[PDB]
């Protein structure tokens, strides 16, 4: 089940960590980017939609499927205050 | 993992 998440980055940034990526599989066979910690009262947390275990599919139509950890991190660090996430739930 |  794919969902849309729209965020406003805060003073602690977006408020979550990721893993995975081509060459850094978080789950064997799966090169995807996964959300691994949602941080207390950060942006992601206040909004409430994003969940530990969520696959990230996109950020601002920069595509996060089959990319490297650092390609994903780059794209997520290269964001304004306005952040759109497309995710797939388990 | 990478904090964002």
């Amino acid at each position: 089940k794919i969902m849309e998440i729209k965020l406003i980055k805060g003073p602690k940034g977006l408020g979550f960590s990721i893993a995975g990526g081509v060459g850094n599989q978080h789950i064997p066979g799966d090169n995807s980017i996964y959300v691994t910690k949602i941080i207390e009262g950060g942006a992601a947390h206040k909004d409430g939609k994003l969940q530990i275990g969520d696959k990230l599919l996109a950020v601002n139509s920069v595509c996060l499927e089959e990319v490297t950890h650092e390609e994903a991190v780059t794209a997520l660090k290269n964001t304004s205050d306005f952040v759109y996430l497309k995710v797939a739930k388990p | 993992a990478t904090g964002l």
